[PDB]
């Protein structure tokens, strides 16, 4: 499955 | 619990994962070849699962059984660090993930309440064709692996993946790729997502992204504005007649990488030919009428939880991206307008192939989510995110 990332 | 780094992963122990043929996080691999042979008797029979709960191969042509799987997905798939953001794979779009050519009904592997008939848990894999390195193989691709929140933690992963691994088996295919955010034994490569902000202001409202340290939100939104329309000549929606160059220029963009998929010109259709809110691709036709290059993206939006305004992130990712005339900046900041144009919030890539030499260029910044790649049942020398040429949904 995917991974859910946002802007550090 | 899952580890987020190789130095954090490396502490752990791997119940579960020790007993699979994948290498170990710590060894180092100088061989190319499957971890073990392949079998020549499967075991017939379902693994067991806890008592009450039964399996169900989900019929996704059935409208209602597409829709609970989207229920069980929406409500339980895969969150951000804080708790703050959802996947939000639409039943259109998970039609389009889970149907291509040669899928088959019984890898679309669910489990139930037997009572209830609740859809509780889910792991699907789809056939494909994958060059790794110098050799090509038939393989699976494992995606949508979910659990049921109520259900975690009590050991029914494990037993999805050794069940869908049984399924895979039975056709004769031993060999897998997959993705994941956490880190397993062993990450042929390790990919970083980049974002774009599209519309600043919402992405700061939802707490998506951040202020920068010295910046208005006036000044945030000037320094990610977009021209209105694409700047590239004869940028166009690609069409069926497209189908047999576009074929054409993967095939041959694709082989300077070592993890990349191998499309037939069917699947070529299947997963570039655009379908609104799943799939956008737009060819490049020259002034000679030849199509010298395409860009493509997919559209995953995500439910923000517990905001009273804001219920949606509309995110869209980059899928395959082929230059050979125009320069792949320019393909890609006219992606960039694309999505602006579509009503898009955020503009996802990961660092793998050539990503790298535009994400500063065009004001990416860098996200606090790696997706690990894995094969399963292989071994082979790690890669650097530029040597990797797949992207799954
Ligand atoms: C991912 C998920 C299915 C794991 O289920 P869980 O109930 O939390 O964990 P379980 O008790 O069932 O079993 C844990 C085993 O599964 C492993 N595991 C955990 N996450 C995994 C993942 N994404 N992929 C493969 N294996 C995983 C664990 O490493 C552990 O094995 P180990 O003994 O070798 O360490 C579940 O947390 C979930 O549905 N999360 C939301 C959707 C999601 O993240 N899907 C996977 C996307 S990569
Ligand atoms: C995302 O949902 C991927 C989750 C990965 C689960 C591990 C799958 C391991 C491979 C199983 C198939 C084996 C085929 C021989
Ligand atoms: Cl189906």
């Amino acid at each position: 499955g995917g991974c859910f990332s946002k802007p550090k | 619990g899952p580890a987020k780094t190789m130095e954090e992963a490396s502490k752990r122990s791997y119940q579960f994962w020790d007993t699979q043929p994948v290498p170990k996080l710590g060894e180092v691999v100088n061989t190319h070849g499957p971890v073990e042979p392949d079998k020549d008797n499967i075991r017939q029979e379902p693994y067991t699962l806890p008592q009450g709960f039964t399996w169900d191969a989900l019929d996704l042509g059935d409208r209602g059984v597409l829709k609970e799987l989207y229920t069980l997905l929406n409500e339980n798939y895969v969150e951000d660090d804080d708790n703050m953001f959802r996947f939000d794979y639409s039943p259109e779009f998970l039609l389009w993930a889970l149907r291509p050519p040669g899928w088959l009904p019984q890898w679309h592997c669910g489990v139930r309440v037997v009572s209830s008939r609740k859809l509780v848990g889910f792991i699907s894999a789809i056939p494909a064709n994958i060059h790794i390195y110098d050799t090509e193989k038939k393989m699976v691709e494992i995606n949508f692996l979910c659990v049921h929140k109520k259900l975690r933690s009590k050991r029914v992963a494990p037993v999805l993946i050794r069940e869908i691994t049984r399924r895979v088996h039975l056709e004769g295919i031993f060999q897998a790729v997959y993705t994941a955010g956490v880190v397993l034994p062993k990450p042929v490569g390790t990919c970083r997502y980049w974002h774009r902000s599209l519309n600043p202001r919402k992405l700061i409202e939802v707490k998506f992204s951040h202020l920068s340290r010295n910046m208005t939100m006036q000044r945030t939104m000037k320094l990610y504005r977009l021209p209105e329309t694409p700047k590239t000549a004869g940028l166009r929606p690609m069409e069926t007649k497209d189908i047999p160059v576009v074929h054409q220029l993967l095939t041959r963009y694709l082989k300077q990488f070592h993890l990349t998929p191998v499309m037939s010109q069917e699947e070529v259709e299947h997963w570039f030919y655009p379908q609104e809110n799943i799939i956008d691709t737009f060819v490049v036709e020259n002034a000679n009428g030849e199509v010298t290059d395409f860009l493509s993206f997919y559209t995953l939006p995500s439910t923000i939880m517990n905001h009273p305004t804001h219920k949606s992130l509309k995110a869209a990712y980059s899928f395959y991206n082929v230059h050979t005339q125009t320069p792949l900046l320019d393909l890609m900041s006219d992606a960039l307008v694309l999505a602006k144009m579509k009503g898009f919030d955020v503009f996802n890539a990961l660092d793998l192939m050539e990503n790298k030499t535009f994400l500063e260029k065009l004001k990416f910044g860098i996200g606090d989510g790696n997706l690990q790649y894995y094969l399963y049942n292989w071994k082979c020398p790690s890669m650097g995110a530029e040597k990797v040429g797949l992207v799954l949904q």
